[PDB]
RNA sequence: AGGUAGAGCUACUGGAUGGCCGAUGGGCCCCACAGGGUUACUGACGUCAGCCAAACUCCGAAUGCCGGUAAGUCCAAGAGU
RNA sequence: GGUUCCCUCAACCUGGACGGCAAUCAGGUGUUGAGUGUAAGUGCACAAGGGAGCUUGACUGCGAGACGGACAUGUCGAGCAG
RNA sequence: GUUACGGCGGUCCAUAGCGGCAGGGAAACGCCCGGUCCCAUCCCGAACCCGGAAGCUAAGCCUGCCAGCGCCGAUGAUACUACCCAUCCGGGUGGAAAAGUAGGACACCGCCGAACAC
């Protein structure tokens, strides 16, 4: 692998809204990502806010 | 028919011959830088005691008799050494 | 008239009229056939001349093959000229014919109506000829 | 198919070559060459109105009965050498076989019967090889056309063949093509 | 049953190794007075002849096989010295003094280069 | 003239060693060459003139 | 050492006859797209059989040419350099 | 251009976002049908074809031996020294 | 000296190639495991290079048998040809193809080195 012309690639980790987690290596330098969709969370996957205001207003 | 009019040919060119050919044939006894075969490209190649020239010339290295063989379908011309009386 | 749609040299020297012919010397499409017997240049205007006598004497069944193509060009110069100055353009192609070559071909029913069809063709052509079958 | 074989008496030649063997045509006689699996050949010479005469009768592919010098040897017609012309026979090949053996032979079919009025018969195949042993070579194997119509083919794999022959050639070969009948407007149209 | 798709990579690397050993061979060849000098090298052990391409016989060989140069305990390096330094020792009691290196389609460098360098150290000139 | 014919000059001492021809659009500056200068009895750098 | 005469081409470059196969298109019905088939068809690609060429060749002589050797003519070719 | 090292094309089939017969990508069949600045011919796949690093021999004094030739011209060349 | 063994070569470089079937891992030849060290990718430890020894003969390699495709190919006959006869035909002496037929063929030879044995 040369020196200078690749970019960097640090070690990270993934946390999703289903309780899943990730411990990866990427060129995010901030060293942590989070996501709303991950493959837990996916319906396709599983098999199976505007809706927020929605039900804020009619109910 | 009587009717007639100007007709000409545009060809009528060519150059010189360039006597091109084997030299030395097989048998002869030749000396040392001795022209043996004139030539386009390889058509006959070089073999033991044989150089090939700029234009691709083949001229004798040693001296010696002249031999026509083959080399995995390459036309070949070698010198053999003809041994000392 | 039958003209080949291209050809490489349009300007070539005249074809050699030695021997005797090295292959299509038996019939091999239909039932009877015409063997030449001598040397000579056979025009598309004679092959054209022939073809159309055996349709007419035949009138309407029966199939015909030709097996010489006027490939080869000759080439006449203008008239009433001097020697030289070039070589002439082409006027007529022909086809190199050598005795025992097989010209045309005919399968018909019958065998005098065929045979009497070919004969028509015989007497349209330069040369001398004779009907010839698929037997020993 | 059971064959006689044919009775004939060669001579072996004394010169070869092409001042031999004209005079050999001159005299009456034709060259010949009795190879075969014995790895030994012969050069001989038939009498040329004698041999054509089986030839004439018995198909190309006769069977012989050669007398070399007073033996008797059992032999095959591979290939015969005809002029162009003359329409002679300037050569003629042949094999040495024995009994129950199998050769491949390329023996010749012929059309017979009368098809639909408004239909013509075109043969493509002239012959069809053929494996049989020595002395059951068909002379002819023939083909039927008889309630033919229209566009219809028979194929070499319809054709029937005596019991104890094989079929070399393969089942593709298109031998007879019969179609509808060319009409006045169709004869113009070719060779144009 | 199975059916491999395409060429394996011992079967590319076999044949475009002689591909490029047999363009280097256009020029070096080997005379009963400057002998030629094949090596082999592989993942386990080296291999050196000292071949005479007018004959087609070769005069002498030395090998990492023997049973004397399994005792060094140094690396595939350590082991190519001493082969380097035997073939030497064999080559001089024969009679040559020059050879030319043939390095057989490997590139030259590491255990090829060892090799050479103990032999030019060892009385060989080339 | 598209490609003139130019004359190289030894740098140490100014010696006319040499003449060839340049294409003077690809090439638009003064030829460097280093050749061998037979009164120097060396390789010198050489420049057109 | 050739590459002429000859021959050969499913061995290259071109020419080229008759069948079979049937993609593609053309035209039509398939109620319009899409959604299956039919033609005396232009019918590619493939294949069976018969061919042609000074500037085509998978081939290929006879002569001719270069060199060596043994003799022949040798009170002559009235020879070669 | 010199030199050292490395590679095999064209065509076809199959799968892919624009993308189509035909652009970039992947796999397979593929022995020369591609390419060689420029006409044609003889060659070149062992590559003379494609890629990369360093460079100027696109030198000086010479040149045994030959090709070809009415002459004047023209062509090849191992090898010695710097 | 023996072996289903490993290198380096040869032959007017396929009679040796393509394809099909069935088999081998003693030493070697390979796949294989990594990227700390020399070295490397116009991106990639895929390749080149280095350090190793868990698995495997599934591939390369090697062995035996098949004539389907390629390759070689007679004898004889013919085409052609040199010289000579021959008043427009042709013939004699010498040479002799291409295609095709019978057939051959799944190579042969040499120098080293391994393990076993002596
Ligand atoms: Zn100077």
């Amino acid at each position: 692998m040369k020196t200078g012309i690749h970019p960097e690639y640090v070690d990270t980790t993934v946390q999703c809204g289903c309780g899943h987690s990730f411990t990866t290596r990427s060129t995010k330098q901030s060293g942590t990502i989070v996501v709303e969709v991950c493959s837990q969370c996916h319906p396709f996957y599983t098999g199976k806010g505007r809706v927020a205001r929605f039900e804020k207003r009619y109910g | 028919a009587h009717k007639k009019g100007a007709s000409s040919s545009r060809n009528g060119r060519d150059s010189a011959a360039q006597r091109l050919g084997v030299k030395r044939f097989g048998g002869q006894v030749v000396k040392a830088g001795e022209i043996l075969v004139r030539q386009r490209g390889t058509h006959f190649h070089p073999g033991v005691n044989v150089g090939r020239g700029g234009d691709d010339t083949l001229f004798a290295l040693a001296p010696g008799a002249v031999e026509f063989g083959a080399k995995r379908g390459r036309k070949t011309v070698n010198i053999v050494p003809v041994a000392r009386p | 008239m039958l003209i080949p749609r291209k050809v490489k040299h349009r300007k070539q020297h005249h074809p050699e009229q030695r021997g005797i012919a090295s292959g299509g010397t038996s019939v091999s499409f239909g039932d009877y056939g015409i063997q030449a017997l001598e040397h000579a240049y056979i025009t598309n205007r004679q092959i054209e001349s022939a073809r159309i006598a055996i349709n007419r004497h035949i009138k309407r069944g029966g199939k015909v093959w030709i097996n010489i193509f006027p490939d080869r060009p000759l080439t006449k110069k203008p008239a009433e000229t001097r020697m030289g100055s070039g070589k002439g353009s082409p006027e007529w192609w022909v086809a190199n014919v050598k005795p025992g070559r097989v010209l045309f071909e005919l399968s018909y029913p019958d065998e005098k109506t065929a045979r009497d069809a070919l004969t028509r063709a015989i007497h349209k052509l330069p040369i001398k000829a004779r009907i010839v079958t698929r037997e020993e | 198919t059971a064959n006689i074989p044919n009775k004939l008496t060669a001579n072996v030649r004394t010169r070869t070559g092409k001042g031999a063997s004209r005079q050999a045509r001159r005299d009456g006689k034709v060259p010949a060459v009795l190879y075969g699996h014995g790895t030994d050949p012969q050069h001989l010479e038939l009498n040329a109105r004698d041999f054509a005469a089986v030839l004439r009768s018995h198909g190309t592919n006769a069977i012989l009965t050669l007398d070399i010098e007073g033996t008797e040897q059992l032999a095959l017609t591979k290939a015969l050498d005809v002029h162009p012309i003359r329409r002679n026979i300037q050569h003629a090949d042949l094999l040495v076989v024995q009994r129950g053996e199998k050769v491949t032979v390329e023996v010749t079919v012929l059309v017979e019967g009368d098809a639909t009025p408004g239909t013509l018969v075109t043969q493509d195949a002239n012959t069809i090889e053929i494996e049989a042993e020595a002395l059951s070579i068909p002379e002819q194997l023939t083909v039927s056309v008889e309630g033919v119509e229209a566009g219809t083919q028979i194929t070499a794999g319809q054709i029937s063949l005596p019991e104890g022959v094989n079929l070399i050639s393969d089942p593709e070969l298109l031998v007879v093509n019969v179609v509808e009948a060319p009409s006045a407007e169709a004869l113009e149209e070719e060779g144009a | 049953a199975h059916k491999p798709v395409g060429q394996n990579i011992s079967e590319v690397r076999r044949n475009a190794r002689l591909r490029r050993h047999a363009r280097l061979r256009k020029k070096v060849a080997g005379t009963a007075e400057v002998p030629r000098l094949v090596v082999n090298r592989s993942a386990r052990h080296i291999h050196v002849q000292l071949v005479n391409d007018l004959n087609g016989t070769t005069l002498a060989a030395a090998s990492s096989i023997e049973a004397d140069v399994r005792a060094i305990d140094g690396d595939k390096k350590a082991h190519s010295v001493r082969v380097g330094q035997l073939i030497a020792e064999r080559a001089k009691a024969a009679g040559v003094e020059t050879v030319v290196f043939d390095r057989g389609g490997y590139t030259y460098g590491g255990r090829i280069a060892a090799l050479a360098d103990a032999a030019r150290e060892a009385g060989l000139k080339f | 003239d598209v490609r003139p014919k130019i004359t190289l000059a030894c740098e140490v001492c100014k010696h006319r060693n040499y003449i060839t021809k340049k294409n003077r659009r690809n090439d638009p500056d003064r030829l460097e060459i280093k050749k061998f200068c037979p009164n120097c009895g060396t390789h010198q750098p050489h420049k057109e003139s």
